[PDB]
């Protein structure tokens, strides 16, 4: 269950949702599955929106089991997009549809591709067929107000904030993830090693980290370990029950420490209230000698092609 | 990734705090460092990762900045500090590096002593003339000759030079070379030398007549 | 006390290939990568690549703008780095630094601690010409000179009375014409009231094609 907001039980499927700049605003906006809902809106003549009284918390994940949505306050694909942190691009005809979720009935689902994050998206009463790759009309959606569970999302994700380091040291650790994989030729369509005959495309079980340049690093062995900052990132405001402060309020709560919060608030920030959002803190990577802070860090299902010797 | 040196020049007096200032084309999240090249050629490291001191260099030299915006700051300009200051980045791949800062020294307006010197005969029996402009002793080192025959003003043909600033008077001196052929300097009666500096209240003109 | 020195620079043409070397004091070589950066004449120093230290086996990156022409490579056993600079052309012309660069991957501090002394590499089709000089006659205090004109590698020394005259000389940077060829002035100022009563010799020497010329100057 949510972070600020409860499961958003809507009015109208034709209302429009507003842009609003205050972050507590918007992770409230992430809690009400709003983000997805304008995703769907801007891409794929989408009528309205989703997560109906579930909202953000009952959206249904790819690996059945999926330890990181059980902390409601680790960021998905959708939720890093929603902060700008990243882009969940639109499908292309080339973008290949992994195989093993249940894309059925689904109104939108989203997996990390090797040099992004690509995301699907239905029409107006329809959803996804039973493959993935068709939107058969479904009479079940055409309210136009949907529940979370027409909501997916692949892969183990967290997205954080990402202290963005040197190419130099991207080259370096691309470099080490080609030797830890050295058969896999091409990774959802991008070069990885250069082959000369390529297999057939097969599914791929993978661990990774965003460290922001142009592709993921693909690790077979690592050491992830998670420190929480107390960072302004890491607490979200609120009048309880009447959502999120605005963003003036919430800029002012923060930074002149009059307002309420719970313990770990007051120790660093002093005392509208904001209290400290439920994850382990933000995940450093190390591998192949180097620690990073990556952008996004998951176990995703990816479409890897291979050598033949 | 692009890096911009505000100022190609700037000029300072010893003892004095002095900044330069460098500006990247997107952010390079602190990957930046800071080089000082001497006249004699050589290069050493000053600051790397924005703020932090190479070994060996002195605590009146400090950097610091953000996202596009960086700067270098020695405290007591001294005499050894005058030097081009080169910043570089290393968030993307190619390293680049900025255009540089050279450090000049501030002293009272100086006027040039402005002398102009005809073509000499050995030059003359082998195909070319050249006129020659000097500008003595003159600060600051902006300044403009023109080069007038038959005051026309000859432009496409003159190359300048100016010197070092100068370690005894903190001075410039510049020469501009009027290049002809024989026959066209023997083509024109009246050759000018024109010069405007701040030191002149107004263009002084030296000139000779073939 | 880490020292690098590089050797190897001249005037060669274009198409021709040289080899540009660096020689290592003070430091275990084996461990740092090393780059090469040139400085184009009136330019900002560009960065050119690097080879990585043995710990990350040799490896080389190169900047785009010579990639596959030059080659960085290293060889431990006499602590030498060498550039090998192949297809030159005209742009590459420069003054060629190593320097060692100090890496902190634990924090992201990436930079280059050392450098040579540079090595001038030119790269031109013109053949060695030595300098014409001509003098610059004179007329309170009196300013006469020496041209040196049309003469290609550049380094061209020049001093006066053999040394003696020292102070009120003033020798300009040289210029390139339009020829394709260097140019420059080197001018005194005089006590006006000897201009007669003193010999001015300007003694300059271009060392690339042994070419060593006196003018006397008089009025």
């Amino acid at each position: 269950g949510p972070i600020i907001c409860a499961g958003p039980i809507h009015s109208n499927k034709s209302a429009d949702i507003p842009h609003l700049l205050g972050y507590s605003e918007k992770i409230c906006q992430i809690d009400r599955l709003i983000h997805v809902s304008s995703w769907l809106r801007n891409h794929s003549q989408f009528q309205g929106y989703v997560g109906q009284r579930g909202g953000r918390s009952q959206v249904s994940y790819y690996p059945a089991e999926n330890s990181y949505s059980r902390w409601s306050g680790l960021l998905s694909p959708c939720d890093a997009d929603w902060l700008g942190m990243l882009v969940v691009k639109k499908a292309k005809g080339s973008d290949m549809i992994v195989p093993g979720p249940s894309y059925k009935g689904k109104v939108f689902f989203e997996r990390p591709t090797f040099d992004g994050y690509v995301g699907w998206g239905c029409g107006s009463g329809k959803s996804r067929t039973e493959s993935g790759e068709l939107c058969s009309s479904d009479s079940r959606t055409s309210s136009g107000l949907l529940p979370s569970d027409r909501v997916l999302w692949i892969g183990d994700v967290a997205c954080q904030p990402m202290t963005p380091i040197p190419e130099e040291t991207f080259l370096e650790l691309k470099s080490f993830s080609q030797s830890e994989f050295p058969d896999i030729c091409k990774i959802d369509g991008i070069v990885f090693n250069q082959c000369e005959g390529e297999s057939l495309p097969q599914p791929f079980d993978v661990a990774w980290m965003d460290v922001g340049h142009s592709h993921k690093i693909i690790m077979r062995e690592h050491k992830t370990k998670w420190v929480q900052e107390s960072s302004s990132k890491d607490f979200v405001c609120y009048k309880e029950g009447t959502g999120p402060c605005s963003e003036s309020e919430e800029k002012t709560c923060k930074t002149s420490g009059s307002c309420r919060g719970d313990m770990q608030f007051c120790k660093v920030a002093g005392c509208c209230r904001c209290s400290l959002v439920h994850k382990p803190g933000e995940v450093v990577v190390s591998y192949g000698g180097m620690r990073v802070r990556p952008k996004c860090y998951g176990f995703s299902r990816m479409m890897a092609t291979l050598e033949v010797s | 990734v692009v890096m911009t040196q505000t100022t190609s020049s700037l000029s300072a007096s010893l003892g004095d705090r002095v900044t330069i200032s460098c500006s990247a084309s997107q952010g390079i999240s602190n990957y930046l460092n800071w080089y000082q090249q001497k006249p004699d050629g050589t290069v050493k490291l000053l600051i790397y990762y924005t703020s932090i001191l190479h070994s060996g260099v002195p605590s009146r030299f400090s950097g610091s900045g953000s996202g596009t915006d960086y700067s270098l700051t020695i405290s007591n300009l001294e005499p050894e500090d005058i030097a081009t200051y080169y910043c570089q980045q290393y968030s993307k791949f190619p390293r680049t590096f900025g255009g540089g800062t050279k450090l000049e020294i501030k002293r009272t307006v100086a006027a040039p002593s402005v002398f102009i010197f005809p073509p000499s005969d050995e030059q003359l029996k082998s195909g070319t003339a050249s006129v020659v402009c000097l500008l003595n002793n003159f600060y600051p080192r902006e300044a403009k000759v023109q080069w007038k025959v038959d005051n026309a003003l000859q432009s496409g043909n003159s190359q300048e030079s100016v010197t070092e600033q100068d370690s005894k008077d903190s001075t410039y001196s510049l020469s501009s070379t009027l290049t002809l052929s024989k026959a066209d300097y023997e083509k024109h009666k009246v050759y000018a030398c024109e010069v405007t500096h701040q030191g002149l209240s107004s263009p002084v003109t030296k000139s000779f007549n073939r | 006390e880490v020292k690098l020195m590089e050797s190897g620079g001249g005037l060669v043409q274009p198409g021709d290939s040289l080899r540009l070397s660096c020689a290592i004091s003070g430091f275990t070589f084996s461990d740092y990568y090393m780059s090469w950066v040139r400085q184009p004449p009136g330019k900002a120093l560009e960065w050119l690549g690097f080879i990585r230290n043995k710990a990350k086996g040799y490896t080389t990156e190169y900047s785009a703008s010579v990639k596959g022409r030059f080659t960085i490579s290293r060889d431990n056993s006499q602590s030498i780095l060498y550039l090998q600079m192949n297809t030159l052309r005209a742009e590459d012309s420069a003054t060629y630094y190593c320097a060692r660069d100090y890496r902190y991957d634990d924090e992201y501090y990436y930079a280059m601690d050392y450098w040579g002394q540079g090595t001038s590499v030119t790269v031109s089709s013109a053949s060695t010409k030595g300098p014409s000089v001509f003098p610059l006659a004179p007329s309170g205090t009196a300013a006469l000179g020496c041209l040196v004109k049309d003469y290609f590698p550049e380094p061209v020394t020049v001093s006066w009375n053999s040394g003696a005259l020292t102070s009120g000389v003033h020798t300009f940077p040289a210029v390139l014409q339009s020829s394709g060829l260097y140019s420059l002035s080197s001018v005194v100022t005089v006590p006006s009231s000897s201009l007669g009563t003193q010999t001015y010799i300007c003694n300059v020497n271009h060392k690339p094609s042994n070419t060593k010329v006196d003018k006397k100057v008089e009025p």
